[PDB]
DNA sequence: CTGCTTATCGGTAG
DNA sequence: CTACCGATAAGCAGACGATCCTCTCGAT
RNA sequence: AUCGAGAGGA
């Protein structure tokens, strides 16, 4: 549907937005450590789960 | 036309698609270190020796040869050549046991050392038929 | 740690005891050589590091091409030209944090606003 | 979990951290040499209160003297003298010791 | 430039789609000037390299040897 | 790739194909996408074999 | 078991030889000539073997 | 030939043209597909083995 | 070892660009780890690749090469004395390979990576930006970075990537022509 | 107009150019 | 190696219409797409047919005896 | 340019993490088994404990290495000189053959001339620098396929390995008609 | 992404 | 006190791998 | 026909 691609898309566009975030928080010290993981871990982790939901 | 098979227009083989030659060669040379031992070329017919080939030779020329438009096809020989040990010991290529076509052009030369030499290409041309993939 | 080499023989020296006055005796197996304490620090270790952070800073930085670009201030120096880079240590336990390097006063300033730092 | 032992959302941390191997490293920033040969004082500044303070309810000119991370200390169900008496156990009588509160 | 010496015979000079034919090597000899003029021997050509004749071959020139351009 | 700053773990950057097979792939996504299955065409022909042997 | 392994039985003595069947011919051939490897190693063999009854 | 299945008795049908000639839905178990796959047929030849063939 | 390794390499790569050092050398300077590196080994692989320099006038930073040369770079297709290699000596275009490329930006398309920031047809598909102000050499066209077989497919992009691969191998087992004779 | 940039288009010029120049197998040639 | 005689998908003869059609491009300077309407071809079958066949022969007739 | 004579020198950090004293061996061609460095620094003639960390440590605000180096050194002041270094390595039949191995196959490329030691030093100094940045951890491992490190061996440089290969067979068939020659 | 062999160390007996 | 025996720990070495298939080149 | 190397089909 056209006004489908239009929403497809923006359904992205938020999670590039959290990415960043969560990227930005991270490099401020801020996030968070997951019990047993390191916090470049978790980064990674939010990332890949913020973009899986999206293609989602 | 499942689990991906497909579907022919068998009339449009007809015109023509997909189709095509299909030449292969066979090859020929004669004796190794003898002084008195020299494979020869030829048609041949027992002589004392009678193995031979069970299919037939009648297709072959002196020289040994099949000559060009002849039709070969099943076992025949289209390269006598006979190899004397003690004597007239066969030996000599058939076509293919399951291939058929057609002389298409025939060479004989010659190697480094004047050696007989030898190439039957034969063709065939071969068409969209039912397993074949695409 | 910082320490120290004989004069006489550029070796390694190493350590005893003021017993006697109680003070620091640093001493080449070298000559005799001897040395009044630098500090009676004399062993570090770390294992929790920051020793690697920036890393290569050098004049020419500013122009590696591989360097991203932020817009940000440097602090003393005031320009928008930097160059940034996570902390070089390559431990799998480290700050995702940033590093610049003005490119202009070769400043070098954090993206961290928990750690404090000078390094 | 023990039976009503359910969801002491709490009663599992215990666990956690009762079982949870976990050495002295992971939480010892640094460790350090220095002769500060005078038991009654220091060398550093930094450690002087540390010094008015161990006799309330022999010794070597040789310290070593870790340094722990404010963190480890949180994350960890953490304790100095607990590190301590862990440290004091170990050796029992073949060392001194003492820390910070 | 690749040759070929028949036995009982001259040298000939050698071209690719020949060899092709009668199993023969498109190769070309090997002269060393040894001190104090001599081959020792061949040395499988590169068609289309510095000797193979076809490095500076013509289209026309090559259907001519039979060659696929 | 040598098309990307350094120290960079957003999402292009690090295999995010965010268009679709159809409307389709730029550079680096199908680069990536690459590695793909080269991975998956890989352990495929080594599933293959584990496989077959256990079943011996 | 005494009757059917033993020791000594264990080392050599006296080999026995294969016959054919299990190591024949022939070739391209015919007047010339030939073998497998057994009949090549069962030679090395009967090789040697002729070297020591020539020194004792 | 992974499972009893890969193997199995039919039922002949000669026919013209020069394919084995199957039903789908007897595909799973061989797991063929037909871009290709090849097959093979045996032949019993003892008044049993018929027997074992269309009964077992 | 060099103090003011930056005033050589320049000189370096003018030299291999103008042609007095070889263009297969491979020519890398680390700036970061200090070293400078100077490769002629052999069997190295390498390309494309051509070149940016701000080397720029009435404005930024561009791709040496142009409308001028490409011009008479055609001229040379109707005349069927501008080769290709002119362009590697006039400087436009240089050699990479692998360890030489982690030193350099390259941009992609060079168009729209380079004209300066200033709707959307839906269904173009999403590029990225621009992010980057430092390209030293832009590609040549990305559809270079495949070979031989794929470079036959109509449209991989859009489509899946293990497929793309066994065309690929397919294409190879294809009937036709194989040469005049 | 001489100076002036530039537009994909253009590259595949350049290509041609250079398979002109060298060809498919260079490489084993070369 | 020569255009064909009758397009394959349909029926209609095309063989004929090679030369004619290389002659409408060459010379009355005119795009493929219009030659081919022109020369006739409607079903693109049929358009198909012309606008690749490909000629290989003249280049096997470059070879001698 | 000449040859195929293949070489391998390895620096093994010996020592896991703790593990007592973190010592530094190396290995050499046709040898018995490994050694610490600072021998072999000695024996190209860097002696003095720091003249050779130079050849390695290249900066000297860098305890953190420089410490971890402090048992090498130890694991020679057993041996305070360049004939004693070449020493541990089986007399004088015995040095040659290490100042040999130190010009001959400790390091090829660079040379195998005569005085062309130090050159090499430097080099073992180097390796050993990026043996300890890699062991602190403030350098990565090294990529095993990175197509950069490494070649393709195309028609030509392959004609050429048997070309050296035979020509190298005619050319000593003939030290042979030759020997049987005398005439 | 080990089973076997060898060497070294802590224990028991003379 | 010293010697011998037993147990434990560390280091070094060994054999397998999809099924079935067609074909091509070359050699004592 | 043995024997060894590569290429290809599932
Ligand atoms: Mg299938
Ligand atoms: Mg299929
Ligand atoms: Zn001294
Ligand atoms: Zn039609």
């Amino acid at each position: 549907d056209g006004p489908t691609m239009r929403e497809i898309t923006e359904t992205i566009a938020e999670a590039k937005k959290k990415v960043l975030d969560v990227t930005k928080e991270a490099q401020a010290n801020l996030l968070t450590a997951k019990h047993g993981m390191t916090l470049r871990e978790s980064f990674e982790d939010n990332v890949v789960r913020f973009l899986n939901e999206a293609r989602d | 036309n499942q689990e991906d098979s497909m579907i022919m227009n068998q009339s449009s083989i007809d015109r023509g698609l997909f189709r095509s030659l299909f030449f292969r060669s066979y090859m020929d040379q004669e004796k190794k270190y003898g002084m008195s031992i020299t494979e020869t070329f030829e048609k041949p017919q027992r002589t004392n020796t009678l193995r031979m080939k069970h299919g037939t030779y009648d297709k072959l020329d002196d020289d040994g040869l099949i000559a060009p438009g002849v039709r070969v096809s099943g076992e025949d020989v289209i390269i006598g050549k006979t190899t004397p040990i003690s004597s007239k010991r066969d030996a000599s290529t058939p076509l293919r046991s399951t291939e058929n076509g057609i002389v298409d052009q025939v060479l004989v030369t010659t190697n480094q050392d004047g050696l007989k030499f030898v190439k039957v290409r034969v063709r065939t041309t071969k068409i969209p038929q039912i397993g074949d993939k695409f | 740690t910082t320490f120290r080499f004989c004069r006489d023989c550029n070796n390694m020296l190493y350590p005893r005891e003021d017993k006697e006055n109680n003070r620091l005796l640093f001493e080449c197996r070298t000559c005799s050589y001897v040395e009044e304490a630098g500090s009676p620090l004399v062993y570090r270790h770390e294992l929790i590091t920051n020793i690697g952070e920036t890393a290569g800073v050098v004049q020419d930085i500013g122009s590696d091409p591989t360097l991203p670009r932020s817009d940000r201030e440097c602090p003393k120096c005031h320009s928008r030209e930097n160059v940034f880079f996570q902390s070089q240590q390559r431990r799998k336990d480290t700050s995702m944090v940033l590093f610049f390097v003005c490119l202009s006063c070769s400043h070098i300033f954090t993206s961290d606003q928990k750690n404090k730092r000078t390094q | 979990l023990e039976p009503g032992h359910a969801a002491d959302q709490e009663q599992a941390k215990l666990i956690r951290s009762a079982i949870e191997h976990t050495t002295l490293k992971s939480v010892t920033i640094a460790s350090e040499i220095y002769y500060d040969p005078d038991p009654r004082s220091t060398v550093i500044p930094e450690d002087e209160e540390i010094i008015q303070l161990h006799f309330s309810l022999q010794q070597s000119p040789w310290l070593l003297r870790l340094e722990l991370d404010r963190a480890a200390m949180n994350d960890k169900d953490l304790t100095m003298g607990q590190v301590g008496e862990r440290i004091k156990q170990t050796f029992k009588n073949d060392l001194f010791v003492i820390w910070s509160e | 430039k690749p040759m070929v010496n028949e036995s009982d015979g001259v040298t000939h000079a050698l071209y690719p789609q020949e060899a092709r034919l009668r199993n023969l090597t498109y190769s070309s000899g090997l002269f060393v000037d040894v001190k104090k003029k001599v081959f020792i021997g061949r040395l499988p050509i590169m068609l289309r390299s510095k000797n193979c004749y076809l490095s500076e071959a013509t289209e026309s020139d090559l259907y001519k040897l039979k060659e696929c351009p | 790739l040598p098309h990307f700053s350094k120290d960079d773990y957003s999402p292009e950057s690090k295999g995010f194909v965010e268009n679709s097979y159809l409307r389709g792939l730029t550079p680096q996504e199908f680069f990536f996408h690459a590695m793909g299955g080269r991975e998956g065409l890989i352990d495929t022909a080594v599933k293959t074999a584990e496989t077959g042997y256990i079943q011996r | 078991n005494e009757v059917f392994s033993r020791p000594e039985w264990m080392i050599l003595t006296c080999l026995p030889v294969p016959p054919p069947p299990v190591r024949p011919s022939i070739s391209f051939n015919e007047s010339q000539r030939g073998e497998d490897d057994l009949t090549f190693k069962l030679a090395d063999i009967l090789k040697a073997n002729i070297s020591l009854e020539t020194l004792e | 030939s992974l499972h009893k299945m890969s193997m199995m008795a039919h039922r002949v049908k000669v026919i013209p043209y020069s394919t084995f000639r199957l039903n789908l839905s007897v595909t799973s178990p061989y797991n063929a597909d037909f871009d290709g796959d090849e097959m093979n047929l045996h032949v019993p030849q003892s008044e049993e083995t018929r027997a074992e063939l269309s009964q077992l | 070892v060099h103090r003011n390794p930056a005033r050589l390499m320049e000189t370096l790569r003018t030299l291999r660009r103008k042609g007095d050092i070889n263009p297969e050398v491979s020519m890398i300077r680390d700036i970061r780890e200090k070293e400078l590196k100077i490769f002629t080994d052999a069997g190295r692989v390498y390309r494309p690749l051509f070149i940016v320099e701000d080397d720029e006038s009435l404005g930024h930073k561009e791709l040496k090469v142009r409308k001028g040369h490409i011009a008479k770079l055609m001229a040379t297709e109707y005349q069927d004395e501008y080769t290709w290699s002119s362009l590697l000596n006039e400087g436009l275009v240089e050699y990479i390979d692998a360890e030489e490329e982690e030193s350099i930006l390259i941009a992609m398309q060079p168009e729209d990576l380079e004209p300066a920031e200033a709707d959307v047809d839906p269904a173009k598909r999403i590029r990225v930006s621009h992010h980057a102000t430092t390209f030293t050499h832009c590609e040549i066209h990305p559809s270079m970075i495949l070979g031989v077989a794929a470079s036959i497919i109509p449209f991989p992009d859009h489509n899946q990537s293990p497929r793309n691969t066994y065309q690929s191998a397919m294409g190879k087992q294809a009937m036709g022509v194989f040469l005049t004779n | 107009d001489e100076s002036a940039p530039i537009t994909a288009e253009d590259s595949w010029a350049v290509i041609s150019a250079f398979f002109r120049e060298k060809g498919l197998v260079s490489q084993q040639l070369d | 190696m020569i255009v064909p005689v009758r397009c394959f998908s349909c029926g209609k003869v095309v063989g004929d219409k090679w030369e004619s059609y290389l002659n409408l491009l060459q010379e009355d300077e005119l795009d493929e797409g219009t030659a081919l309407s022109r020369l006739g071809l409607k079903r693109y079958c049929c358009r198909r047919m012309i606008l690749t066949h490909v000629d290989l022969i003249e280049k096997f007739l470059r070879y001698n005896p | 340019k000449g040859s195929r004579f293949i070489s391998t020198l390895q620096v093994k950090l010996y020592g896991r993490e703790g593990s007592s004293a973190r010592t530094i061996k190396a290995t050499l061609p046709y040898i018995k088994q490994d050694i610490p460095i600072v021998i072999i620094f000695r024996a190209l003639g860097i002696i003095p404990d720091g003249e050779i960390l130079e050849h390695i440590c290249y900066d000297v605000n860098d305890w953190q290495m420089l410490e971890m180096l402090k048992p090498c050194v130890e694991d020679g002041f057993v041996i305070q000189d360049r004939e004693t270094a070449l020493d541990f390595i089986g007399k004088e039949k015995r040095i040659q053959y290490a100042k040999d191995i130190l010009q001959k196959e400790f390091l090829p490329h660079i040379t195998q001339l005569e005085g062309f030691e130090s050159r090499k030093a430097f080099f073992l100094g180097y390796m050993i620098n990026r043996l300890l940045l890699c062991a602190l951890d403030r350098k990565d491992q090294d990529d095993r396929d990175h197509f950069g490190k490494k070649r393709l061996d195309l028609a030509g440089p392959l004609l050429a390995q048997l070309f050296k290969t035979l020509f190298k067979k005619l050319t000593k068939d003939i030290f042979r008609y030759m020997q049987r020659t005398v005439e």
